[PDB]
This record gives C-alpha cells, structure tokens and sequence, in this order.
C-alpha cells in the first residue's frame, strides 16, 4: 500500500474533473495515470461513476483497484456519494432506508480505502439546506463511520456563507454530538472574487476572506480545490489561491485540496482537461512545496 | 460508446418469432456525470420522421432487463451506469422502412441535490433555462439508417 | 453455434472498414453488433488487429469469442493473415520459419471457426508478385489446412487483371497441385469503371467485365466487396454491382461478399463508416434477397 | 485512448532512485490498422522545444518490457498491438521544465506487401509522397504540460 506521508496540505484531483472523457476518451486506468503525471497522489472518486457493477463490485474488480492504487501511488481520499431520499417521485425514503443506504456506501468506501465522503442529500430550500431528518440519518450512520475511520462530510460552496445558516447548522451539530466523524468539505468557489463582466453572480453570495475558513478548520476534513481560469503563468485568476493556502498551512491542515473543474468548455471538441488540470497543479505544487 | 445521446450501434427493426416486425430498437446514453436508479429516470416522447410515439409504446432495457415505465418508476435499487446505454425498444407494427430516418427523443431524471427552482419544472422534452453540459440535453436527436428491403 | 444457410452468395463486412474507430469509439463488441444492425452475418477479422495478446490469446478470450458469434449471429468467414519473411531488416526468413509462422495463423483462424485465409506475402516487383520461394510456404502448409478445412487464398486487386501473370500464376499453382485449399481472393476494385475527374488511374490497369470472373469461379472462395460511393438511392456508383452479383449468382458462387470501406474519409473528423456501410448494406441485401 | 500518435497522458520526467533527473517519456500509438513485430519498427528523431535528440537516446517499453533500438531489429516475434501505446524514454538529464513543450516525433514501420515503389525510400523523419491515412504520419507534433517546481 502506498501512503503520501507529507506534513500539511496535500493536493489531489477529483476525477469529476474528467466527466466529459470518462468513458469515452479516459479509462479510469487513464485517470490514474493522468494523475500520476502530475505527481498527484489524493483522488475523489464517485459512488455512482467509478465504480464498475455499482454498487456490488465484485472482489477481481476491488482487487483491480488496489493494484492501480499502488500502481500509480494514489490515496483513495474522498468518496462521494448521495443519500437521496428523493430517489422515488412517490414518496420520501424513510430514515431507515435512508441509513441503510448510507451505510453501504460507508462500507464500500472503507473497502476501497477512503476516509472521507463527500456526502449529497436532497435540498428542501434556496439555502441549498438537506432534508429535515438530516441529523437523524447521519446519527444512524454515525457509530459504523466511527468504528471504519470514515469522515462525513458535505460541502460548502457557493452562494453558501462560510458564516451562513447551513454552514452553521453543521457546526451546532458537531458540537452537539461531539463526533469526531463528520465535519466539513469546503470548495473553494466561496472565496472567489473575481467574475467575467456581464457575467450573472446570486446577488445572496459574498466572497469570504481566507480566514474566515480559520475557526471552521478543526472540521474541515477535504476541501474541493476549485479553480476557473488558469493563466499560462499558471496562476488562477479569479480565486486568491496564494492566501488561501498559506492560511490553512499556517492554521494546520493537514487534508487535501483536490483540483476540480466545472467548466462547460469540459464538453467542447478539442478540450484538453488534463492540460488545465497541469496548470492548476504547476499552482499547487508550487505553493505547497510538493 | 458515441458522444451523441443516441447511439448509431443498436438501431434496428424487432422481429417476432413468427417473422413479423413488430418494432424497432435504439439505444441511448445517460449523458450524466454519474449513473441513476431506474426510480430517477423520466421518459419522454419520441419522434420518428414527424411521427409522434408517446412513452407508454416505448420499454427500457437496463442489465439485460425490460422495464416498463411503471415498473422503472418504482425501482430505486436497479442502478443505470453512465457507461452501459439503454435499449429503448418502441412498439410499431411493421417497423421502420429501408433507408434514413430522423430520430428526435426526449427524457431526463432527477437531481434532487439541485436547487429547488432547478428541480421544479423539469420537463422531458424541453430544455432546462440555463444549459449545464454535465447534465446533457433532455432532447436528443441522430438521423441513422436502416437495412431493409425496399418496399 | 449460429450457421447462415442461405443458397448462393451471402454478404458480410470485414472489420477493415472500421479501421479509424476500432480500439477508440468501437470495441469488438460494437463492430460485431454493428453487423447485427444490418442483418449481416459473414465477417472478416485482421489477425494481428482484432485478437487479444495475439498470436496467444487466452482460453478466456476465445470463449468470449465464440460467445459474441452467437450473440449477434456471426459466421466467421475470413481471416487476414501475415507471411511477412521480410519482418526482419538484415535477412529474409527461411521457408520453414514462413511455414512455422503461417501454420500458426492457420491452427488459431481453425479455433475461431474460419474457413478462409485472405493471406498476404511480401511482394517483389510492380506486378505486385509473392517472394520467389511462395509456392514452397505454400506447400509446406497445405497439408495442415488441407486437415483443418481452410482455404488459403491472395487477393486479387487493382491494378492487377483477371486475366494478368498474377492470377495465372496462382491458378496454375491450383492446377498443378490439385489442391482443394487454396485459391483466390476477388477484390471488386478490379470492375471499377467510373473515376472523378483528375483522379490519377494507374495506366497499367484497365476494367474487367463482370463476366471475366466465371472462368476462376471454380478457385474464389471469397470476395472483398470493395465500394467506392453509396448514392443516396442506394446504389455504388463505381462498380456496376448489379451485373457482378448476378454473374456470380448465376454462375454458383456460394461464398461471402465482404464489405471493404478503404476510404481516406474514414480518418476524417465526423466521419461515420457504419453509415456508409448500411447504404452499401441496403444495396448487397437487395441484390441477394436476404 | 487518443486519436493523435503522441498521447497526453504519460509525458512525464523520470527519476533515479537517487532522485535524480535521469530524463523523460511520453506514449505514443500505433497509428496504422493492424500491430507490427518490434523488428518492423523504425525509430526516428525526437525535437523537444527545437532541441535534437537522437533515437540511440530513446528505448521502447512494450508489452512491459524494455527494448533499444538493436534489441527491437532483431525481435520479429513480440508485437505490439495497435491498443497498447509505447513508452518512449529518452535519456536527458535533468529532464524538462515545469510548463509547456513541443514535441515534434518521427517514426515508421515496414510494409513488405505494398509496392515497391512505396518502400523504397521509407523514412521515420519524412513523409510519404502520396499520404494514406490508414499508415499514419511518420512524424507527429503535440504541445503538453510538464508539472514541476520553478527553475
Ligand atoms: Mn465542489
Ligand atoms: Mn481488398
């Protein structure tokens, strides 16, 4: 098993960066390998997307994993999976079934190594709030995410607040339970400053200096490296990366910033990903150290 | 597979057992980021050279298995990989004649994860306001040909 | 095992007209239902393209085989072989590493269930004539195919004439042996009458009339249907197709007529060669009845 | 895979053991319609960002192993398959800078049962005079991104 053993901040990718090539152009293999150019070790997988026969794999397939794991000396990170228990038009998914899907996915990120979720439930408001039994679906779930070392986290992003109500929920609980397994995954579209003119932004978003994320940090357990605009000098243009980083260097984060792009041009003829994902990692590598 | 939603390989006239024609196939791809039980799933109408056909004439095949809609709408455990198209098998006695054929077919699913206004109003055979890519075009369409004798 | 019992000529693709898409947007799999699609059953494969870890595939890969032949209703008709004795720069091969190399060609054709080998030698002069040593790789595995019930057969096509050196040479082989296993390939290139304006024609070639064929009827035991241009009528506006099909119909020809596509815009971008083969598909099924 | 020679994925510089920058590689496809043996293939001239580099700098990884130029004359019997891309590893120390580089790349194969004419006169840094598309061109160009710390 390969293990990425440097101090601090680590940086990765999220394969959903490669959304448009994964099966088409890229093989999850190819991704691998994509990743290994770039000195990258930490990946975010999908539930739903990368892995074959979903949501049985067979062993061959699991053991297929781990080689390509250690072929390309890649940490399975984050796993990200949806409890959606709007999955039927008929009806909501009572809490039970709710758990019990939760925890399948629990089982198979532990199996595939994963020590963080990135976890997505249906949203009931403009403020993007998951379903009201919430608290309880994540408390059926607690006690095997503690006994695996699994982290469940769902993200913050834009328009949300790093000082909002959402943001805040999930803090109240944490603080209420005092579980050590589910916290934070922050993307960094929150931080974002700079836009296209003509371009429409909610009028509910504000940007969040680099440290607001500082009292959050103890929680935050991934963060979504997202970027927009890479320069050929291989800086971003819209994001103060540079402070970002060195804020939670400096506050000491030690989880990983995994590279993800949303861009439409993904879906363009001719686009390159992997070439805008190198730029972004030139970025990272250099503020990090490695 | 294709880029295109509806895929070249698969489009053919269905034969009976007793040698009539009784259909035709095409097959489509999920064009999502991540695949969906068969409950997320909303078909809608299909298009075949003008000729409208409503999707209670049209069954989906998912792991080798026919679903009607009924019976998809109450799945939440089959799961539709993104790398493994649909086979949309479409009731039409006598099929489709030799030569070209202009296919348009609309479908989509839910994203419950999405903002309320996003969700509401989502329509299988009309666009989203604003066009996300990840989530592919609700209507889709290919002009394929078919291997037949003439009529 | 699915057989195709039709009387007289029966039509089929070979897997060369995929050439630009195969191992990018085909696999095996899509070209064989691609075949499906168009009723066709006969299908020739590239021996050193379209066979896994070749020249071993494994047991499991030729059940995988033979499992896709039953799937989609496939006669495997030809396979296209290398006796490539000039492999090595420095120094021809000998006669009994050319034997060694074909027998093998011909044992794994056998175990995929072909029944012709469309076989291609080195070739010495602009006659497009075999190395000189031919007739003994010939001979030396005769036996074995003669065993195995292959046909061994070169092709025939432009700018060589059905009644050149190049066809008497190998028919008088045939005559003077006996055998009942090797014989001729017809590539339809060799009817072609209309050319676009300005397009260089080689001037040593000149058409042969579709009745040219009948007398090495006797030694065709498959045929490249080569194909120019579909109409939007469906008919090739090339070739007079009409005529060639109904003198080897009427003539008892019970082979295949395997589609080649060799176009330079299959490696255009956009280009859809499984379109164009169904125009050509449409036309073959027409003429035959089925 | 990708539809040029030079794929983007596996552009890369190599280290030692010693950690040392011992050169770099890249992959490159097969471009032609079916695999060749190891002594059919003839190595070319590598241009990195303009600078020359000879094939005695460069050994081929396929099927897992590694092969010089003299290696792969005498090997008829390993092929390598048209779905299974070289590594190319070319030796230069220090390897190449963080950003962007030019790769200019020429190779070829022998084809003993086209006509004379068009083998005579093969050669892996120059084009054929009359271009089929089902060979490829020997030589091929691609712009990638090395990922590195600044110089
Ligand atoms: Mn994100
Ligand atoms: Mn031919």
């Amino acid at each position: 098993m390969y293990r990425y053993e440097k101090k601090g901040p680590k940086r990765g990718v999220a394969l959903y960066s490669y959304s448009a090539e994964f099966g088409l152009t890229k093989t999850l293999e190819d991704c691998f390998e994509d990743l290994h150019d770039m000195g990258a070790h930490g990946i975010e997988i999908l539930a739903n997307t990368h892995i074959e026969n979903y949501p049985y794999p067979t062993d061959e397939w699991v053991e297929k994993w781990w080689r390509l794991c250690d072929k390309y000396e890649i940490v399975p990170v984050e796993y990200g999976n949806w409890i959606d228990s709007h999955v039927l038009g008929d009806r909501d998914l009572t809490t039970e079934e709710s758990v019990e899907m939760l925890k399948r996915d629990i089982r198979l990120a532990h199996r595939l190594g994963f020590t963080v979720m990135r976890t997505k439930m249906p949203v009931i408001n403009d403020l993007l709030e998951p379903v009201e039994n919430w608290k309880e679906i994540i408390k059926g779930a607690l006690p095997l995410a503690e006994e695996l070392g699994i982290k469940m986290c769902p993200e913050i992003h834009t328009p949300s607040n790093l000082k909002g109500k959402l943001v805040n929920d999930f803090v109240e609980f944490i603080k209420e339970t005092g579980t050590k397994n589910f916290g934070l995954n922050i993307d960094f579209s929150v931080f974002r400053t700079s836009f296209a003119e003509g371009e429409w932004v909610d009028p509910n978003y504000t940007p969040n200096k680099p440290e607001d994320i500082i009292p959050l940090l103890p929680y935050v357990y991934c963060c979504h490296a997202k970027f927009i605009h890479m320069s050929d000098d291989f800086k971003e243009t819209t994001i103060p990366y540079e402070e970002v980083v060195k804020t939670m260097e400096d506050n000491g984060y030690e989880g990983y910033l995994l590279s993800e792009y949303e861009g439409a041009d993904k879906y363009d003829e001719g686009y390159e990903v992997g070439q805008t994902l190198r730029k972004h990692h030139i970025l990272l590598k250099n503020l990090l150290g490695d | 597979m294709e880029k295109q939603v509806i895929q070249s390989v698969g489009f053919r006239n269905i034969k009976n057992g007793n040698g009539e024609i009784t259909g035709f196939q095409f097959k489509v791809k999920l064009p999502y980021y991540r695949g969906v039980f068969l409950s997320q799933i909303r078909p809608g109408t299909l298009f075949v050279d003008g000729q409208k056909i409503e999707k209670d004439q049209i069954t989906w095949t998912i792991n080798g298995e026919e679903y009607t809609n009924q019976e998809m709408r109450g799945d939440f455990k089959t799961h539709w990989a993104t790398t493994k198209p649909a086979v949309l098998k479409v009731k039409m006695p006598g099929g489709l004649a030799q030569g070209y054929h202009d296919l348009k077919y609309g479908f989509c699913f839910t994203s419950s994860y999405m903002p309320p206004i996003i969700q509401d109003g989502l329509d299988p055979d009309k666009e989203s306001m604003v066009y996300m890519p990840e989530f592919g075009h609700h209507v889709n369409e290919r002009r394929l040909l078919i291997v037949k004798l003439a009529a």
